[PDB]
DNA sequence: GATATTTGATCAGGAAACGGCTAGGCTAGATTC
DNA sequence: GAATCTAGCCTAGCCGTTTCCTGATCAAATATC
């Protein structure tokens, strides 16, 4: 009897029979308030909520001025929906004052993910949590209380924070990190009892225990590493680091038991190395991937090609089982109809959520290739990242608008749409191009260059917020700011530059150009902090001018190069006979960690067995890659 | 041993060890009858990035012979590979008209790649000049 | 036959590719008071 | 029934190595009919 209202057959089947009449009862008022039919269908898992939103909705808007329809439906479709809303109406008045001072978004998040019990617990104990002897930031309280299982993590924290932080000895933040995830009460109770046993008998550091106890599903990984560690270590031959890595994910218990039961079978029958098995099992849902591999390896490697290395590559990442099952079905259709090379399919499927990307590619290839003028290679490039489905839909929707209103060529849109989070970069560009192109003075090409990288939205917002201060209070030019923000992680680099420029310039005698050069690479902030920490020691204990340190740090991965130089300078200089100039020449042409260790490991045999002076090997490793030029060509062909 | 430059006789001087970046010494005759020398190091910014040779040792000296309008000179270097196949085609183009240059590799150079040479050569300039970048 | 057209060669240095790890959200089934 | 505890599957954002691409001039040099 729902057809007369406007509900289709598909929507009618979703609604349970025993609630259908109630949907008919409150339809007029719900639509009168501005609710779409899909919203009404969604707000039906909790039938009693259909009686609240219709009856009282003006008070909901009055108490929560910025709330929208989607958030209200999401709050009211949970296991305790009506009661959470009615408690919000009576609590939001007091909860907006001291000592918490929460906003609408935090209230809606805590209600939706914790229920009436969580909101009442936060209201009741809002004074003891912030005050001594706890001193908790409101954000930490919100994070703890925004998980299924609230009103139990808060009390357990209130009881166990001093005892854990005094007797055993942990940083305040580690307890909050443990208690943030679901079921944190059990994790805290288990860690309090099992920390000494693991830290004394099995020789594990407390940081490892915290790392493997800070995931949803705890109290089970800890109880499993306390029993299966010696058997795996001695019978199978795995180092404790591999066991910890396996057990440090969701459902680590199942992964540990599955590995213990399936390692010999895979290592003997199907011909796989243990490292590959550990790599497959070191992710979420590892046991499903292991079982799917054991079942589908012979079929996929005899009828479709797909050498075992490619199968192992697909099997990794979260949800490997879904990717394998989707590939086994969609390989012939994609290869024969649309004309896609199998390695392209393998590249598409070797990412998180590859099943969705494959289905979206199959559905959207003809429209994109026959209604917007795009080659198949561009579509493959778009859908070869994390979230390719969203990027494909966003580019399909937004290509004509960007190509007509703002005069952007399709190649620029393709460049933006790639990477991770391409959709967010596309919407940010559409919103912020006019603002940046007339006020700050940037050209469209500079904005496109900024946005064509991972995390482009953050870089654009940070540039829009920090351009005048850096360009006026520190003497920097806009081109240098664009150069800093071009690479990945531009927000961190810009913030670190603003925070650390005066200190480095006044206390270490560094010109602004050197600071800009250091912070214009991948991971610039780490290089800046490492330079600040390591400059005095590397220039006093060992003879080293600041220019040499800058040269070492002005490359991708300079932090590792600086640490390795500080650790390996004396042994290489004394036990092998190399001038420090040669070490800083090796550690300044990219890489800088592989090359130095390779030189140390290969110097004796290459100098003695073959007959090359240390000068020749230093010259070989200096300019170029180093590791690939020493391991092969010289130490393999000869 | 010794090479002829005007009335003087110049032998091979001392050069740093080969660490992957080439160094060189250039000798010429000033407009007095004397002898002058200058040092060169590979790499660095160049006004002609389109030419591969314009960043090498045996071509920065060639360009220096053109900026000041010198006629004869002599260069050394310390690479146990010789002159690459790019310079043996481009030095004449970069050199001004009727300019003579000699490049002396270190003793024992064994070329390995295609186009490399391990013997002293004489370069004579031609009328053409470099194209603007 | 004479011939046309592909064949590499850096003593450089910026992009562009290809791996890998952290942090956070949402949904469905199972278990305890 | 009410309230809490586990297992898998998806998106954004950030940090380290390794391989590819330019302009340019001159010999030999497969294809070549
Ligand atoms: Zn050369």
């Amino acid at each position: 009897d729902l057809r007369t209202l406007g509900y289709s057959q598909q929507q009618q089947e979703k609604i349970k029979p025993k609630v259908r009449s109630t949907v008919a009862q409150h339809h007029e008022a719900l639509v009168g308030h501005g609710f779409t039919h899909a919203h009404i269908v969604a707000l039906s898992q909790h039938p009693a909520a259909l009686g609240t939103v219709a009856v009282k909705y003006q008070d909901m808007i009055a108490a929560l001025p910025e709330a929208t329809h989607e958030a209200i439906v999401g709050v009211g479709k949970q296991w305790s929906g009506a009661r959470a809303l009615e408690a919000l109406l009576t609590v939001a008045g007091e909860l907006r004052g001291p000592p918490l001072q929460l906003d609408t978004g935090q209230l809606l998040k805590i209600a939706k993910r914790g229920g009436v019990t969580a909101v009442e617990a936060v209201h009741a104990w809002r004074n003891a949590l912030t005050g001594a002897p706890l001193n908790l930031t409101p954000e930490q309280v919100v994070a703890i209380a925004s998980h299924d299982g609230g009103k139990q993590a808060l009390e357990t924290v209130q009881r166990l924070l001093p005892v854990l932080c005094q007797a055993h000895g942990l940083t305040p933040e580690q307890v909050v990190a443990i208690a943030s995830n679901g079921g944190g009460k059990q994790a805290l109770e288990t860690v309090q009892r099992l920390l000494p046993v693991l830290c004394q008998a099995h020789g594990l550091t407390p940081e490892q225990v915290v790392a493997i106890a800070s995931n949803i599903g705890g109290k089970q990984a800890l109880e499993t590493v306390q029993r299966l560690l010696p058997v795996l270590c001695q019978a199978h031959g795995l180092t404790p680091e591999q066991v910890v890595a396996i057990a440090s994910n969701n459902g680590g218990k199942q992964a540990l038991e599955t590995v213990q039961r399936l390692l010999p079978v895979l290592c003997q029958a199907h011909g796989l190395t243990p490292e590959q098995v550990v790599a497959i099992a070191s992710h979420d849902g590892g046991k499903q991937a292991l079982e799917t591999v054991q079942r589908l390896l012979p079929v996929l490697c005899q009828a479709h090609g797909l050498t075992p290395e490619q199968v192992v590559a697909i099997a990794s990442h979260d949800g490997g089982k879904q990717a394998l099952e989707t590939v086994q079905r969609l390989l012939p259709v994609l290869c024969q109809a649309h004309g896609l090379t199998p390695e392209q399919v393998v590249a598409i499927a070797s990412n998180g959520g590859g099943k969705q990307a494959l289905e979206t590619v199959q559905r959207l290839l003809p429209v994109l290739c026959q209604a917007h003028g795009l080659t198949p290679e561009q579509v493959v490039a778009i859908a070869s990242n994390i979230g390719g489905k969203q990027a494909l839909e966003t580019v399909q929707r937004l290509l004509p608008v960007l190509c007509q209103a703002h005069g952007l060529t399709p190649e620029q849109v393709v460049a933006i749409a790639s990477n991770n989070g391409g959709k967010q970069a596309l919407e940010t560009v559409q919103r912020l191009l006019p603002v940046l192109c007339q006020a700050h003075g940037l050209t469209p090409e500079q904005v496109v260059a900024i946005a064509s990288h991972d995390g482009g939205k953050q870089a654009l917002e940070t540039v829009q917020r920090l351009l005048p201060v850096l360009c006026q209070a520190h003497g920097l030019t806009p081109e240098q700011v664009v150069a800093i923000a071009s690479h990945d992680g531009g927000k961190q680099a810009l913030e670190t530059v603003q925070r650390l420029l005066p200190v480095l310039c006044q206390a270490h005698g560094l010109t602004p150009e050197q600071v800009v050069a250091i912070a214009s690479n991948n991971g610039g902030k780490q290089a800046l902090e490492t330079v600040q920490r390591l400059l005095p020691v590397l220039c006093q204990a060992h003879g080293l001018t600041p220019e040499q340190v800058v040269a070492i740090a002005s490359n991708g991965g300079g932090k590792q190069a600086l640490e390795t130089v500080q650790r390996l300078l004396p042994v290489l200089c004394q036990a092998h006979g190399l001038t420090p100039e040669q070490v800083v020449a090796i550690a300044s042409n990219g890489g800088g960690k592989q090359a130095l260790e390779t030189v140390q490991r290969l110097l004796p045999v290459l100098c003695q067995a073959h007959g090359l002076t240390p000068e020749q090997v230093v010259a070989i490793a200096s300019n170029g890659g180093g590791k690939q030029a020493l391991e092969s060509i010289v130490a393999q062909l000869s | 041993g010794s090479y002829a430059l005007g009335p003087y006789q110049i032998s091979a001087p001392q050069l740093p060890a080969y660490n992957g970046q080439t160094v060189g010494t250039f000798y010429y005759v000033n407009d007095a009858g004397g002898l002058e020398g200058k040092v060169f190091i590979s790499g660095g910014p160049t006004p002609y990035p389109n030419y591969v040779s314009a960043g090498h040792v045996e071509s920065q000296s060639a360009l220096f012979m053109r900026d000041n309008g010198i006629s004869e000179g002599l260069v050394f270097h310390n690479n146990p590979k010789g002159t690459c196949g790019f310079c043996v085609n481009m030095i004449e183009t970069l050199l001004p008209e009727n300019a003579k240059m000699t490049v002396v590799p270190p003793e024992g150079v064994i070329p390995v790649k295609r186009g490399a040479t391990g013997e002293t050569k004489v370069f004579i300039g031609n009328s053409n000049g470099p194209k603007s970048p």
